[PDB]
């Protein structure tokens, strides 16, 4: 997800060629079929103030998996952060998964944590907040929940618009300017290395 | 075997010391191995290309150049002298690779070569004697911790091997049974109708604890008569005889001395026999489940495979020699072979007299070949999950007491049979599991035991930091 | 002075505790290295 | 697990299987290519980038044909795209963004920059984009987008 001044959605394919089309086949190019071109990367274009220099990148699903992360991380890369989606469970397999998927690599020093979902149900939440306090602090600030909109008439308590806010008050460049530091630091490590393996001989 | 490697390596063979440069022992399994092996000079290039085999060797600690793969080579097969790792099944997974890899040097090599001394138990004992060892010294120096290791003591000492062995009814357990025990016990004599478990426990006691049906295990047995309609001739001969006057909720007969009544039709009515004899092969802390193979289907059944599925920790299937393949025994054969947590159980062709050798081995091989066309896959290689042997218990019942006083004991196989039971009290894949999380466990207590007895010594440090700031405080009055 | 010499009195059973301390953890330590020794032989 | 030994060892065997033996759509020269390319790349240790130029070359198979308007001095060849577009982009030579003309349903051109980012955007401002600036992103390439058959 882009930013433009339309809706657009601009499907780049496997061969290396791309279409830009209307955002209503979008659907059409995420089923995939047996000889039409796998699409590589699906790119929605929509005029949406936050797609102003924060573009935003959908992931898999994490299907119970301990060796996912790393194969992730191995598919795709320059992640600045993200928002851990999750619903009222946060049961301790959560948080170890967590750990093991954030790891400093994907998520965290600024990046959010967030519980879907409040309408289905107060103490309860509040007890679950507190939890998630203690239990969360690999994610930086606060850890959040909601959502309902589009056909409420309230909008809101949603808190729809803390995450929002949230994702506007992003220090967009320290954010880089660190990934840069440690991806550099990660280098001179594996140089490193080599030397001394070198000089080990 | 400088000849060997200079055949499979022609040209870019490197200087080499032909010694297991080995560091661990255990750093790769046997099919890891038989993939190293399988590296020959004509396939290495597209192996080090491959990113599962550059996986694997990541896995090992190897590295993808050619004079570390002749290396590990090399080590992998001195491990196969001298260690002796490898059995046939190495050749076996050789073969499988032979699918990729033609390499019949290194095969015929592995084939043809004195092998070495085995020592399989005497090793098994050394070790867990030494843990055993390290166990009472942990308990020395805390009385949570030393129940805590006493516990594991306890449970690792004496501890559970259940075989099951089954078979259809024809081909022959009961009779197999008691020439492995070396006398007699339940039942030699061939009989259509049939059937309850028994399990071979060891105990002082010497009881015949019995199990019969329940009120609703009668029921779905009586509702499945309505279905098998041999059942339902059974059942309407066996209620004549009105025993049900075998109820509602707990049937414990506690003993016995061989009453054969119950071959007159009654043991339909039981399902459960637990057996604590005294004989020197369950005097090892063995337990044996002898198992039917196809009458009253409704709940014994159910009660073979609960006993099967259960802890039981090997599997024997025995086939008579002469059988053409027993169609229910080749569906449970199958059964076996794709059940994944089987991991590799044990077949014997009973009354292995009756036939001419090298006739019996024509005969596995049908069998074999039946098992692969049952599974049309690389699944076919899951029949090389099964072990055969070709026993005759009427020689070595022989032998003990009876006809041939001279020594069909050997030629029959019993002993060999015998032998490779009690290997698998080392070499089976659960003594190994039991020795590793015995092995966990003192870890975990050793750490327990650092973490209580470093804490003193802090303490005693901070209390010495503590009169030192004292004493500082003290001068300093003094000066004041 | 006399608050040294109590200390020191006291600071001998207490060296003899540290010192038995600093022997139960060279067992331990010796017992590590044998459990390793025990898990390589095993295949 | 001996079973999973025996599963390992399948496994192997179809990955290389996979990797190295495999016959394509055959009977048709889309993939008459590919073997080729194949036979040029299993030990023949081929350089990583003639690696991708046959990686390249299968795929001009699927692809757009890529025809160039050759111009002179000055030619008229802006001219000339702008009667193929049936809108006008430019008809003085200061000079150069390497330029596509693709199809759309709409009229709207796709600047990718040097730096990696691309933007979707009027195709108005294409004259802004072919003429350089001092201190924003230079423009790597122009794609501009019209409802053109024979695009
Ligand atoms: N030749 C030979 N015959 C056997 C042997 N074991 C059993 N039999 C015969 O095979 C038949 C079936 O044996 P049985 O003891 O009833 O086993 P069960 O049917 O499982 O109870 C009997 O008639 C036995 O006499 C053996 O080792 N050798
Ligand atoms: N009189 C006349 N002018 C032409 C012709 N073809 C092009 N031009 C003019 O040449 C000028 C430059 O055209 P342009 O498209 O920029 O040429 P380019 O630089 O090669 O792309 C324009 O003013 C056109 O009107 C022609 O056939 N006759």
């Amino acid at each position: 997800l882009r930013y433009a001044k339309e809706y657009f959605l601009r499907v780049e394919f496997e061969d290396g060629s791309d279409i830009i089309t209307n955002i209503e086949k979008l659907a059409f190019y995420t089923d995939q079929r047996n000889e039409v071109k796998q699409a590589k990367s699906l790119h929605i274009f929509a005029p949406i103030p936050l797609l102003e220099k924060i573009t935003l990148v959908d992931t898999p699903g994490l299907n119970a998996n301990e060796n996912d992360t790393l194969t992730t991380l191995d598919e795709l890369k320059n992640i600045h952060g993200a928002i851990w989606l999750s619903l009222i469970d946060n049961a301790g397999k959560k948080s170890e998964e967590d750990a093991i998927k954030a790891n400093l690599e994907l998520l965290g020093e600024n990046s959010i944590c967030v519980l879907n979902q409040k309408d289905k149900l107060e103490l309860d939440n509040v007890l679950n907040y507190a939890k998630s306090v203690f239990l969360k602090y690999f994610n930086e600030l606060i850890a959040i929940s909601c959502k309902e909109a589009k056909d409420e008439q309230s909008y809101e308590k949603s808190n729809f618009q803390s995450l929002l806010d949230f994702l506007t008050q992003l220090d967009t460049t320290v954010l880089k300017e660190k990934f840069v530091k440690r991806k550099i630091l990660n280098l001179c490590e594996i140089l490193e290395d080599e030397n001394q393996l070198f000089v080990g001989i | 075997m400088k000849e060997l490697f200079q055949k499979i390596w022609q040209n870019e063979l490197q200087f080499l010391n032909f010694d297991a440069k080995f560091q661990d022992k255990s750093k790769l399994d046997t099919a890891e191995c038989a993939i190293i092996l399988s590296v020959n000079k004509d396939n290495y290039e597209r192996y080090f290309l491959l990113k599962e085999f550059q996986e694997l060797c990541k896995k090992i600690d190897l590295r993808v150049d050619i004079f570390s793969m002749q290396n590990a080579q090399i080590c992998i097969l001195n491990l196969f002298k001298s260690g002796f790792i490898s059995k046939q099944d190495l050749l076996k997974a050789l073969k499988i690779l032979e699918k990729i890899s033609k390499n019949t040097e290194i095969f015929d090599f592995i084939l043809q070569e004195k092998v070495q001394s085995i020592d399989q138990k005497a090793l098994f004992q050394n070790d867990f004697k030494e843990l055993n060892t390290i166990n009472l010294e942990l308990q020395k120096l805390d009385e949570n911790l030393k129940s805590r290791l006493q516990k594991t003591l306890e449970k690792f000492q004496n501890l559970e091997f259940n075989i099951a062995i089954t078979g259809v009814m024809n081909a022959g357990k009961s009779s197999l049974l008691n020439a492995l025990l070396k006398e007699d016990f339940l039942g030699v004599s061939n009989i259509p109708e049939t059937a309850n478990l028994t399990v071979l426990s060891y105990g002082k006691s010497e009881e015949a604890k019995i199990y019969f049906w329940d009120k609703k295990e009668w029921q779905n047995i009586l509702e499945s008569s309505h279905f098998n309609a041999d059942l339902k001739e059974f059942i309407d001969k066996l209620d004549k005889s009105v025993n049900i006057e075998p109820l509602i909720q707990n049937i414990a007969l506690c003993e016995l001395k061989n009453f054969s009544s119950a071959k007159n039709k009654i043991s339909a009515l039981i399902k459960k026999i637990e057996i604590k004899s005294h004989l020197e092969f369950l005097k090892n802390n063995i337990s044996i489940v002898d198992t039917p193979g196809l009458d009253d289907v409704v709940v014994q059944r159910e009660i073979v495979t609960n006993e099967y599925l259960r802890e039981s920790d090997f599997l024997i299937h025995l086939m008579n020699a002469s059988q053409s393949l027993t169609q229910k025994d080749a569906d449970f054969l199958v059964h076996c072979l794709l059940n994944s947590r089987l991991s590799k159980f044990l077949i014997v062709l009973t009354k292995a007299d009756l036939l001419s050798k090298k006739d019996l081995e024509e005969v596995i091989v049908y069998t074999k070949e039946s098992l692969k066309s049952r599974l049309v896959d690389l699944d076919e290689n899951l029949v090389e999950k099964i072990d055969f042997l070709c026993v005759s218990a009427k020689m070595a019942s022989d032998f003990y007491k009876g006809l041939a006083s001279k020594e069909s004991l050997q030629k029959s196989g019993m002993q060999e049979f015998e032998n490779y039971l009690f290997n698998e009290l080392y070499a089976g894949e659960k003594s190994k599991i039991a020795l590793r999380a015995y092995k966990k466990e003192l870890h975990l207590e050793l750490k327990n035991i650092l973490s209580e007895y470093e804490m003193q010594n802090r303490l005693i440090k901070e209390n010495k930091q503590g009169v030192s700031e004292e004493n500082q405080k003290l001068l300093l009055e003094l000066q004041k | 002075e006399k608050v040294l010499q109590s200390l020191k009195n006291q600071d001998a059973n207490i060296l003899n505790s540290f010192e038995e301390n600093l022997e139960k953890i060279e067992k331990l330590k010796q017992l590590e290295m044998g459990l390793l020794n025990a898990d390589k032989l095993h295949h | 697990g001996s079973h999973m030994q025996i599963n390992l060892l399948n496994d192997f065997i179809k990955a290389y299987e996979n990797t190295y033996s495999v016959s394509f759509d055959d009977s048709f020269k889309g993939r008459i290519q590919e073997l080729c390319k194949e036979l040029n790349e299993p030990f023949m240790h081929a350089s990583y980038a003639l690696e991708n130029e046959l990686k390249e070359l299968v795929f001009s198979l699927d692809k757009n044909v890529n025809i160039a308007i050759i111009g002179q001095f000055s030619s008229g060849k802006s001219s000339l795209l702008n009667l193929i577009l049936g809108r006008d982009c430019l008809p003085v030579p200061v000079t150069f963004k390497p330029t596509f003309l693709r199809y759309a349903k709409e009229y709207f051109l796709r600047v990718e920059f040097e730096d990696g980012s691309d933007i979707i955007t009027n195709i108005e401002k294409l004259a802004f984009y072919t003429d350089q600036r001092n201190e924003v992103k230079q423009a790597k390439s122009l794609h501009i987008f019209a409802p053109i058959p024979l695009l």
